[PDB]
RNA sequence: CCGUUAGUUGCCAGCGGUUCGGCCGGGCACUCUAACGGGACUGCCCGCGAAAGCGGGAGGAAGGAGGGGACGACGUCUGGUCAGCAUGGCCCUUACGGCCUGGGCGACACACGUGCUACAAUGCCCACUACAAAGCGAUGCCACCCGGCAACGGGGAGCUAAUCGCAAAAAGGUGGGCCCAGUUCGGAUUGGGGUCUGCAACCCGACCCCAUGAAGCCGGAAUCGCUAGUAAUCGCGGAUCAGCCAUGCCGCG
């Protein structure tokens, strides 16, 4: 039973990159639980627009890190084939755990 | 208000201490108001910076535990 | 001065009560925002850039 | 032998299951008057029933969860109503003319800058 | 009410808690 | 209301006599967003109305309106020099409102310590037709009267 | 019935009653009314002379009180004068001593407005 | 609003074991989470219209811009900002640069703006009583123990956090108290004892507990906001940040 978190900036590609991570692990291994959305953490900034006192009116910034969760039961090598380097994440992360 | 140790600066206490071997000196000016009047070292008078200058502050038994500044004011016509 | 303080604010100084922020480009004191040594402005400015990543318009 | 609807209200979603016969009401393990004790409106939730003669005749076991009360209290009034409309397709053409199947929009609107609130706006002085 | 350190109230609105306000 | 003229905003029956007019007095007792506390204000009173009078409350309560509503009420108007109490007849929807708006505040003027009581007893001056807020109603009335001279203004 | 100084509370409940004492609050008479068992409840218009004595004596005891405590009051900032700290002349001055604003407010510690002219 | 994809957050919804806490096997139904789609078009009916369209009716979560944002033409105000930054000119270059310690920006006879807390019984106090809705946390949030009336101090588990923590939601509901009083309203001011952050709290920090309890009984002439989940009212979080003068602001419900 591996594991793994997918933190990213971008959604687009996780629910793609780690979703080439469940062809690579049920066409490698065997039994897959899907791709679970975990909620995501929005941080916020408020910006006063102009250099000097505008103080109402200004503008707002969002940093948001999505959050994706893959879960498969099959610790063998007959999957860690693609799954150690075989690439398409550019702006993404890895947890891995069992 | 704190309740470990009473903050006093040490240049001061240093030349308070060597001054309490024989020493009666009107000549002191510190800089340190923010340091605590301390249990007995008294007769003395110490010349406290207001900002713009020391002040003569006589300093008596009944005004211990106070900081050096609260005698020394540091605003004009109030 | 700012200068002479610029530099000042990069020694790590006697006591750390005395250690403040600065907007690491325009560079300068207040709303200096923690996350990105960024001041408000210079901020909004290369956030339009995108520049900073991920960073964007908000909407609600 | 089993009903369900799911009704929302502004944060406040009902989980709704109708069953045959009876008259008593769970809402989150509770009687229905010790949930909602004594706050006026609460009679209100089941006011679908009320109108197609079922007044009685359904058990009814409920979650119900999000922000707050009064809105719980028309959340459930959604999903007893949807909850008996999958009992009967027939069940429209009286329960649609008072409208209890209508989900209801109306949010918390936006707190805006500028503004203290949304819309009321900060203290003009001008002289 | 708000104004007063000494009621439950009071703490609530000021942040605290204490003698008149516990945390349980 | 320089565009339309605005849906008279339709009301939420009660849900205990199964009448508009009561939600409409229900929410005039209303304070900052508390209705429940304003509706056990309204039922309480009604229970004081059995506990002191033979009738049932929703007549009173529909009694008590009556009599305070206005029928002529002066309007303010520009002609060339200063203004005019123009006397006129008032309209349906707005007698209803006045009324209710002037049982609340008649009601909050009265001596007794408890809410309900104080909403009652008002309550039950008016159908017997002598209520404080009957009065600030024939102070309109005559008023209007008063000014039967302008009423060769009204629009 | 007179506890303290010289103090007559009436006719209303003793927790609410011995607040009319300087030196007592709603604090320090919950207090008095467990120590010496007294249901706090009660009316002083009924209640035993043993009780308004078991009273007198905890309280008049205790702790300083009403006009011997106003008296360590008008004392204590008498000497705040001393050879004169900061809060001493600000005392004297009649201006406030938790170091306010003075600008706007500090309306409570000077007498009302004495207004004055100026500006074009 | 509905669908598809997806199962450490959802449940007896269905059944079994439950030390009766979804906690345990077990399942994703449902709720949710988050990605993607569908859905509304004056498309349908009646009436008026030459047409665009208007008024009404159907069905539908939603109907005629369904609700809220982002988004600001050519230009105007020789508007704002040289102290964010960039910049032409001009000016000081043992000083108009620089360093430090202390004071100041916190002064107070006055005067205005914006706010807070009130003047109370549709109220105040104390008790008991999950209705959760955004966000933040590994030089952090800190559960839980013990000491202390408490601030807080010991200890000390868990979380790189849909898993652990901040976290009590408050208005509400139930019970009891106060009985119209400058009050059990209101908490200004002042005395005192302490806690914490910090080299350091006099000038100039917040917080706790004892005392003290001020003006205020709803405000002249004027004058501000808001058209619906709005106003009013009740809490919650965050940014800066050692701590904090935040009642401010940006946001949640």
């Amino acid at each position: 039973k591996i594991r793994i978190k997918l933190r990213g900036f971008d959604h687009k590609t996780l629910d793609a990159s780690a979703q080439k991570i469940v062809e690579a692990a049920r066409r490698s291994g065997a039994q897959v639980s899907g791709p679970i959305p975990l909620p995501t953490r929005v941080r916020r900034f408020t910006v006063i627009r102009g250099p000097f006192k505008h103080k109402d009116s200004r503008e707002h910034f969002e940093l948001r890190t999505h959050n994706r969760l893959v879960d498969i039961i099959n610790p063998n090598r007959k999957t860690i084939e693609q799954l150690m380097t075989l690439d398409l994440p550019t702006g993404v992360e890895i947890e891995i755990k069992t | 208000s704190l309740k470990k140790g009473v903050f006093v600066d040490d240049h001061l206490l240093e030349k308070v201490l060597e001054l309490n071997a024989k020493g009666e000196k009107r000549l002191i000016k510190t800089w340190s108001r923010r340091s605590t009047i301390v249990p007995e070292m008294v007769g003395h008078t110490i010349a406290v910076y207001n900002g713009k200058q020391h002040v003569p502050v006589y300093i008596t038994e009944n005004m211990v535990g106070h900081k050096l500044g609260e005698f020394a004011p540091t605003r004009t016509y109030r | 001065a700012r200068k002479a303080l610029i530099e000042k604010a990069k020694r790590t100084p006697k006591f750390k009560v005395r250690a403040y922020t600065r907007c690491v480009r325009c560079g300068r004191a207040r709303s200096v925002y923690r996350f990105f040594g960024l001041c408000r402005i210079c901020l909004r400015e290369l956030a339009h850039k995108g520049q900073l990543p991920g960073v964007r318009k908000a909407s609600w | 032998e089993q009903y369900y609807g799911t009704g929302r209200r502004k944060e406040a979603v009902a989980r709704v299951f109708l069953r045959p016969g009876n008259g008593k009401v769970t809402v989150n393990g509770q009687d229905f008057n010790e949930y909602f004790q004594g706050l006026v409106r609460a009679v209100a939730a089941l006011e679908p029933l009320r109108a197609v003669d079922a007044l009685g005749r359904f058990d009814a076991y409920i979650t119900v969860r999000g922000g707050g009360k009064s809105g719980q209290i028309d959340a459930i009034k959604l999903g007893i109503a949807r909850a008996l409309v999958q009992y009967n397709p027939d069940y429209r053409a009286k329960l649609k003319p008072l409208g209890f199947l209508t989900r209801d929009a109306r949010v918390v609107e936006r707190k805006k800058y500028g503004k203290h609130k949304a819309r009321r706006a900060p203290q003009y002085s001008k002289r | 009410g708000k104004g007063d350190r000494r009621t439950r109230r009071g703490k609530i609105w000021r942040g605290t808690y204490g003698k008149y306000r516990p945390r349980k | 209301a320089r565009r339309r003229r605005a849906e008279v905003r339709q009301l939420q029956p009660d849900l205990v006599y199964g009448d508009v007019l009561v939600t409409a007095f229900i929410n005039k007792i209303m304070r900052d967003g508390k209705k429940n506390l304003a509706a056990r204000i309204f039922y309480d009173a009604c229970k004081i109305i059995q506990e002191k009078t033979g009738q049932e409350p929703l007549k009173v309560f529909k009694q008590a309106v009556e009599n305070v509503k206005p029928r002529m009420e002066v309007r303010s108007r520009r002609v060339g020099g200063a203004n005019y109490q123009v006397p006129m007849e008032v309209s349906p929807r707005r007698q209803q409102s006045l009324a209710l708006r002037w049982l609340v505040q008649a009601a909050n003027q009265r001596p007794e310590r408890r809410a309900a009581v104080r909403i009652a007893h008002e309550l039950m001056d008016a159908a017997e037709g002598k209520g404080g807020a009957v009065k600030k109603k024939e102070d309109v009335e005559r008023m209007a009267e008063a000014n039967r001279a302008y009423a060769h203004y009204r629009w | 019935a007179r506890i303290a100084g010289v103090e007559i509370p009436r006719n209303k409940r003793v927790d609410v009653a011995l607040t009319y004492i300087y030196g007592i609050g709603k604090a320090r008479a919950k207090e008095a009314l467990e120590k010496t068992g007294i249901n706090p409840a009660t009316r002083v218009k009924d209640l035993t002379e043993a009780e308004v004595v078991r009273l007198r004596e905890y309280v008049e005891n205790t702790w300083k009180l009403e006009g011997e405590l106003r008296a360590e009051v008008a004392a204590n900032i008498k000497r705040l004068m001393d050879i004169g700290c900061y809060r001493g002349l600000r005392h004297r001055r009649g201006l406030p001593v938790r170091g306010q604003r003075t600008r706007t407010n500090a309306r409570t510690r000077k007498g009302p407005r004495k207004t004055v002219a100026g500006k074009k």
